[PDB]
């Protein structure tokens, strides 16, 4: 309702960096709020790409932002008769920021590793990898759960069980309110998908430059299987965390997994050791269900809700045509240990192409009623196809059908405005939570602030 | 009785029409001192009105194009002719509706298209055996459904690139069989091979010096190569006159949009044709797998029909893309294809046992309504498509167009065409709502209050602007 | 807390087997490498070879291929090591090893297991009072303890009533049996006018003799 | 295989002082190393990984430096709990190899042994045997050498040898010797000596008796 669309602050990187690809807001330990920005295609140190991150300050005016710089260098370890390598070309650091505490995690999902060993070698694949950074310190620790040292033959010889040659770690990442690293891995065991979590503290702890790898101990690592409901089912292409089983001690995992099933997609809750709580399945093949997952209660029960984002999904319309137009689902928690049922509320996307559901963010409450409220972008959406952020409000029985607001993009068409989104976060500290919106197209970041309610809906 | 002209009491030639399709307006200077102007066309003449001063519109629909519906596709392509007439005119007066008539031929031995696109992944190996003579077999038993057979051929494996594409070590690279123990041809995403033609011993030669690739994953990228054999028109060669049928044959699941992005591929498809001289889908590693929307659209736009020819671990999975994708056909494939001439001709007469007319332009006040004779001179209210048919059958549509009120552009027209055809239907409607004397008023008249008024069939109006 | 607990001191036969366990305690055996060692004091410190637990794959110096056998059972979390064909040459110190942080490294060690090969019965120990010839002001006396199996023994001088001033020596292996000898410093005053006895217990024989050191 | 050579094998030190030991590769190993440590009748404990990174728990008067084929262990102002046992291993090849370690050991003043010679027993002559045995006691250096002469002439065959860890509270070393004859040929002869030759002392110190006489 209530972001001002007139005077908007722009953040800008490199020509084609893809900055704003993926972004988060970042408080410093003085609660300072700035903002993370990942460049998936910023150029490293051979002139190639290899990705990059931005830690912007908050000004009203924007601009240019400083780099948090990272190691770009390949490495190479000769150690227990094999040799150990990282390959950082097109690695896309910066394909997922998050901030917590004072700690931020950027990824690169497509970093590549293999292990020589006389005539063999283990592959050289994308495991990918995180890199972790305390800007006021300059502490820098790494975490990459995929890397392993066997062989190929011995993956051959052993039918291809727990193979996570082709993780991509980072793809997507949420952290804990404690403080636990959640990582998305869709090309984990053989491309089923896979979540690694552990500790920030103890990834600090247990990394040192050059070792390539080690042991965090601490570490939790899901699950292969042989359900063939499960193959190429890109479990991990997104995740979030929650409370979904009553018992506030534990933490809920959420996971998209867009393919699952033959492509029917499908999102799941599960408890801290990955034992399965609830599965919610797509409507529609190849509508991409659980590209996107938010978590927030919008209905100001204390129950946290959760939306699910198809963007491709295709809307019946006159004579028997489909229409693909996205669609976003609301399953709103019930009231003590019961099954999620069916979608309380459907959002379906009005623009061909527009990819309605593609981001999902939660705005707290945007217009200070007392409902939490929701952000959905459409990154092609809009009646000029240059993409569209729309807000719905929360309210007793779920949210708002309508959007209370539309934020159309102020870019050129191609930026992709709207696919990364965050909410929730009064960083010009006037008591109203404000939205950045990344258009990674266009290398610039967009900031609404939100302001007074002219008149209240 | 004071029918509702009467009643409705309308004050000038215009208004009176609009009452109802019955009504009728008398122009004559003469007419008595309480006579209605505005009644049935019988009581005007009646009532001693001049027969040149009734106006009275008749809703009509009369044909500008009847050629005959064609016996032979064979020929001069085209004026072969399946639907007819190909031309009307439509007069309706307000709040009227007329009913006009259109026949839909499937017309024996019409021109066939058929691309074979073809999974070369490594388990494909086998099926390549097989069809080595697939060209010669297929003309033989086409032969006996058209005159005018052109085939072609294109493979796909999957996008090449990381991770599902080896890597490593470089041997792998020029041959990812090396760590097996033979050799493969380096990957490639979609490479046209066969551009159609009527020599079908080029299919069988280019076919036998065609061999599989490698890659890791087991869903493939052949939607990136049904988008380019669709709208790489010049270069699959596509005929403008002839049945399109693309055959899409397939061991295993497919990638799908969306997925891209774990090869760091972001860039939506953008539909648009990528195969150059050296007939490689030069943006398979730069640009994402096509939405099933996408790709409806551009099938439909090209008129294309696509054959879904897998095998049976699958086939539930693309009859379930099947619905999705209308007009889609699915054949169940055999381990090394030695069932596919069979299924590629049972897919034609499919394709062919249908008539299903669409409407395009339609004036949003005008709504039309059909009733189907498809099998038995057999009457079927309240539908619009026919199925079933064998080649060479004819069926018959009746149609109702319904005008409400009386729109303000006089002339619009509209198209009705059976899908997937040539020809079609073209409406030209005409609406008819004022009087013919309308046109020859008199304004600032003498005869109404001294200027202040317009002398129109008739009666006196009041002039613009009061 | 990381520990890695040895199962107990070993005695056995030449050409006899052995099979030394190795039981993670706060961790599972599954997380890292688990390698072998071998110590012996002249010889100094070998690795015998690894395994992976999780899979079982196994990795050897040659010098020790045939006699080792490194197993493991994620169940119990425990590593073995299984030696074969015992010689005297075997007689050493085993430890298990995992690293910390580094896959390859060697960080955590067991607190070793003792494996001793010998053909040596159980044999009780002969004590030898050792008193001196026939004068300054500060006087030594001995005691040896000679041909006994296995070790230990434990040497005091009046029931641990004398302790300070005492050297008592490593045992060395003579023969197939042990030797060890003990020294004891008073002053001239002190002996003989007071009653100084060796204390020698040998609780694998069971038996615990004592002997009083008398002048000549 | 990979030789690690390790030195010193030992050094005799004090509290306080700042000591490096080094170890050299027979091919570079790209810190690829670790350092041990071994307490007197202890297990062991990890000391460093990855040529320069500390265990978890080790104080950081402990550092370890170096790159190709040589590196060093130092540890800055001695604690008494360092005079220990430590060791190098590399794990850059398969199969994993260890230096010959180092034994820190504590200085003192130099201190003469102090030598006491004994006859057999008689329970021990009765049975057959004879055993004569030297102790040296309480000395430093720890270098020392013994010798038995038989009626003036060197005797080598029948002698056990046993040495003590230096003694906790004084820092003396001791050693012990036993000479084992049979009954019958201890009787063939009269003189028995022990020679005691150490640093302290040009001259052997020496202790005699003789059979039957005394
Ligand atoms: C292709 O589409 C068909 C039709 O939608 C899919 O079959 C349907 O799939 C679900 C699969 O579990 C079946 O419903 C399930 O079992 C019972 C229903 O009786 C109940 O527990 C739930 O409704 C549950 O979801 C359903 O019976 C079945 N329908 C038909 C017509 O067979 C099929 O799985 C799709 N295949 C692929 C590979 O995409
Ligand atoms: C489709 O068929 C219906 C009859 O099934 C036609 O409408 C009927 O016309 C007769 C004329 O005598 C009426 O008696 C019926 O009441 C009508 N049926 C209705 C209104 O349900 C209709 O003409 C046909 N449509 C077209 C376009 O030809
Ligand atoms: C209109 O429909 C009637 C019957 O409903 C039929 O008799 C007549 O021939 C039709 N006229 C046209 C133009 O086809
Ligand atoms: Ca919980
Ligand atoms: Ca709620
Ligand atoms: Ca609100
Ligand atoms: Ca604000
Ligand atoms: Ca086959
Ligand atoms: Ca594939
Ligand atoms: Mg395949």
């Amino acid at each position: 309702l209530n972001l001002d669309p007139v005077q908007l602050t722009f953040y800008a990187g490199p020509n084609g960096s893809q900055f704003g690809f993926s972004l988060d807001f970042h408080k410093d330990s003085h609660g300072r709020v700035a903002i993370v920005v990942g460049a998936p295609r910023t150029l490293g140190p051979s002139q190639e790409e290899t990705g990059g991150v931005f830690l912007c300050p908050w000004r009203a005016e924007g601009g240019q932002c400083p780099s948090l710089l990272f190691d770009l260098r390949d490495e190479t370890r000769n150690v227990g008769s094999q040799t150990l390598q990282t390959f950082k070309a097109r690695q896309g650091l910066g394909a997922s920021v998050v901030s917590w505490s004072d700690v931020i995690v950027a990824c690169a999902p497509w970093q590549h590793w293999n292990v020589l060993e006389k005539t063999e070698e283990a592959e050289k694949t994308p495991v990918g990898s995180c890199f972790l950074a305390q800007p006021e310190s300059g502490r820098r620790a790494e975490y990459s759960p995929c890397r392993g040292n066997t062989l190929s033959r011995i993956y051959v010889e052993n039918d291809f069980s727990w193979d996570k040659r082709y993780c991509e770690a980072g793809f997507s990442s949420v952290v804990t309110q404690a403080g636990e690293l959640v990582l998305g891995a869709p090309g984990g065991y053989y491309f089923l998908g896979l979540l690694a979590q552990a500790p920030v503290a103890d990834i600090f702890s247990s990394y040192r430059p050059g070792i390539l790898l080690w042991h965090v101990s601490s570490q939790s690592l899901s699950f292969d299987s042989s359900n063939p409901e499960y193959f190429d089912g890109y479990w991990g292409y997104s995740v979030a965390v929650g409370e979904f089983d009553g018992d506030l001690n534990t933490t809920e995992y959420v996971v998209g997994a867009p393919t699952w099933s033959w492509t029917l997609g499908a999102v799941e809750i599960l408890d801290s050791y990955y034992q399965r709580l609830h599965r919610l399945r797509g409507e529609q093949m190849a509508s991409y269900f659980g590209h996107s997952v938010a978590v927030t209660d919008v209905n100001g029960d204390g129950r946290h809700d959760l939306l699910v984002g198809a963007p491709l999904y295709m809307e019946s319309r006159a004579d028997r045509k489909l229409a693909e137009v996205g669609r976003v689902y609301l399953f709103l928690q019930p009231r003590g240990p019961h099954a999620l049922g069916a979608p309380s509320l459907l959002l379906t996307g009005t623009q061909l192409y527009g990819r309605f559901g593609s981001a999902i963010a939660p705005l707290g409450d945007l217009d200070r009623d007392g409902y939490n409220d929701i952000a959905v972008a459409a990154p092609y959406g809009g009646p000029s196809g240059r993409g569209q952020v729309l807000v719905f409000l929360g309210q007793s029985e779920g949210l708002r059908s309508r959007p209370s607001q539309v934020l159309d993009s102020p870019f050129p068409t191609g930026s992709a405005f709207g696919f990364s989104l965050r909410g929730a976060v009064d960083i010009d500290d006037n008591g109203y939570p404000d939205l950045i919106v990344g258009a990674y197209g266009a290398n610039q970041v967009a900031v609404y602030r939100a302001q007074p309610v002219v008149k209240a809906s | 009785g004071p029918n509702i002209c009467t009643t409705r009491g309308v004050s000038s030639c215009q208004q009176c029409l609009a009452v109802s399709p019955m009504c009728a307006w008398c122009s004559d200077e003469a007419l008595p001192l309480g006579s209605p102007r505005c009644d049935l066309k019988e009581n005007l003449l009646k009532d001693n009105c001049a027969p040149e001063s009734i106006e009275f519109p008749v809703s009509e629909a009369r044909v500008l194009e009847d050629r005959p519906l064609s016996d032979k596709g064979s020929g001069d392509s085209s004026q072969v002719t399946q639907v007819s007439p190909q031309r009307i005119a439509l007069r309706l007066r307000p709040d009227d509706s007329k009913n006009f008539s259109i026949q839909v031929r499937q017309v024996e031995d019409y021109p066939v298209d058929i691309y074979y696109l073809m999974d070369l992944s490594y388990s494909m190996k086998d099926d390549l055996w097989s069809i080595q003579n697939l060209g010669t077999k297929l003309a033989t038993q086409m032969r006996k459904l058209t005159s005018n057979l052109r085939i072609g051929f294109g493979a796909f494996v999957d996008k090449p690139v990381s991770p599902y594409m080896y890597i490593s070590p470089p041997e792998a690279l020029e041959n990812p069989c090396y760590d097996m123990k033979t050799t493969c041809l380096p990957m490639f995403g979609y490479k046209h091979v066969l551009t159609l033609t009527d020599q079908v011993t080029r299919f069988n030669e280019e076919v036998k010096k065609q061999s599989v690739s490698r890659n890791r994953d087991a869903p493939e990228g052949g939607f990136d190569a049904i988008m380019q054999a669709t709208v790489c028109d010049e270069k699959i060669g596509w005929r403008n006159d002839a049945s399109h049928l693309l055959v899409f044959t397939t061991d295993a699941k497919t990638h799908i949009a969306l997925d891209g992005r774990l090869a760091g591929i972001v860039q939506p498809n953008d539909g648009q044709c990528h195969v150059g001289s050296d007939n490689h889908y030069s943006a398979s590693t730069t640009m994402d797998y096509p939405s099933l929307g996408l790709m409806t659209e551009k099938l439909s736009q090209k008129n294309i029909n696509l054959i879904f020819a897998v095998t049976e671990n699958v086939v539930n999975l693309y009859q379930n893309y099947s619905e999705l994708i209308p007009g889609t056909t699915v054949g169940v494939l055999s381990m090394d294809s030695s069932n596919v001439l069979q299924l590629i001709v049972d897919a034609y007469g499919k394709i062919r046992s249908k008539v299903e007319l669409e409407v395009r332009d339609l004036p949003e006040e005008l709504s039309l309504s059909f009733n189907a004779t498809c099998l038995n001179n057999e009457v079927i209210p309240g539908l619009k498509s026919c199925m079933g048919l064998k080649i060479g059958d004819t069926v018959s549509f009746s149609i109702e167009a319904k005008v409400r009120g009386c729109p303000q552009e006089k002339e619009k027209s509209f198209t009705i065409k059976p899908v997937g055809f040539k020809d079609s239907l073209i409406v030209q409607v005409t609406f008819d709502c004022d009087c013919a004397c309308q046109a020859q008023a008199e304004p600032n008249s003498h005869r109404c209050n001294n200027g202040n008024g317009t002398f129109e069939c008739g009666v006196c109006r009041c002039g613009p602007g009061w | 807390e990381v520990q890695l607990q040895q199962s107990g001191a070993e005695l056995v036969k030449p050409g006899a087997s052995v099979k030394l366990s190795c039981t993670a305690s706060g961790f599972n055996i599954k997380d890292t490498y688990v390698h072998w060692v071998k110590q012996r004091p002249e010889q100094g410190l070998e690795w015998i070879g690894r395994i992976d637990p999780a899979n079982g794959y196994t990795k050897y110096d040659p010098k020790f291929q045939g006699k080792a056998t490194i197993t493991a059972d994620t169940s119990s979390n425990t590593a073995y090591l299984q030696l074969s064909s015992l010689t005297s040459e075997d007689t050493a110190v085993y430890y298990c090893v995992r690293p910390l942080y580094d896959y390859y490294a060697m960080d955590y060690w067991g607190q070793g297991t003792s494996v001793t090969v010998s053909s040596a019965k159980t044999t009780a120990p002969s004590v030898y009072p050792l008193a001196p010839v026939c004068t300054g002001s500060s006087v030594t006396l001995g005691c040896l303890v000679k041909g006994y199996f296995p070790e230990p023994v434990t040497l005091t001088w009046n029931s641990g009533s004398l302790s300070s001033g005492v050297h008592t020596f490593p045992a060395v292996l003579q023969s197939d049996l042990y030797t060890l000898s003990s020294s004891v410093t008073v002053t001239s005053s002190t002996w003989p006018s007071q009653s100084i006895t060796c204390n020698v217990a040998h609780p694998a024989s069971s038996t615990k003799v004592d002997k009083k050191i008398e002048p000549r | 295989d990979i030789l690690m050579t390790q030195s010193p094998s030992s050094m005799s030190v004090s509290l306080g002082d700042t000591v490096s030991i080094t170890c050299h590769a027979s091919q570079g190993i790209s810190s690829n190393i670790g350092w041990l440590q071994q307490k007197p009748g202890k297990s062991f404990m990890g000391l460093i990984y990855y040529g320069t990174n500390l265990v978890d728990g080790v104080p950081s008067r402990f550092s370890g430096s170096g790159s190709g084929a040589d590196y060093s262990l130092t540890i800055s102002s001695l604690d008494s709990e360092d005079f220990a046992d430590y060791y190098c291993v590399q794990y850059a090849q398969l199969p994993y190899t260890f230096g010959g370690g180092t034994k820190l050991e504590i200085k003192r003043a130099d201190a003469a042994p102090t030598v006491s010679i004994f006859p057999p027993s008689s329970e021990q002559l009765t049975s057959g045997g004879a055993s004569v045995v030297c102790f040296l006691n309480n000395f430093y250096p720890k270098d020392i050498n013994v010798k038995w002469k038989i009626d003036g002439s060197e005797r080598q065959n029948g002698v056990l040898n046993s040495w003590t860890d230096q003694d906790s509270k004084d820092s003396t070393y001791s050693m012990s010797s036993t000479l084992t004859l049979t009954k019958d040929e201890y009787e063939r002869h009269n003189s028995y000596t022990c020679e005691a030759t150490h640093k302290t002392s040009t001259s052997p110190i020496v202790k005699s008796f003789n059979r039957n006489e005394c």
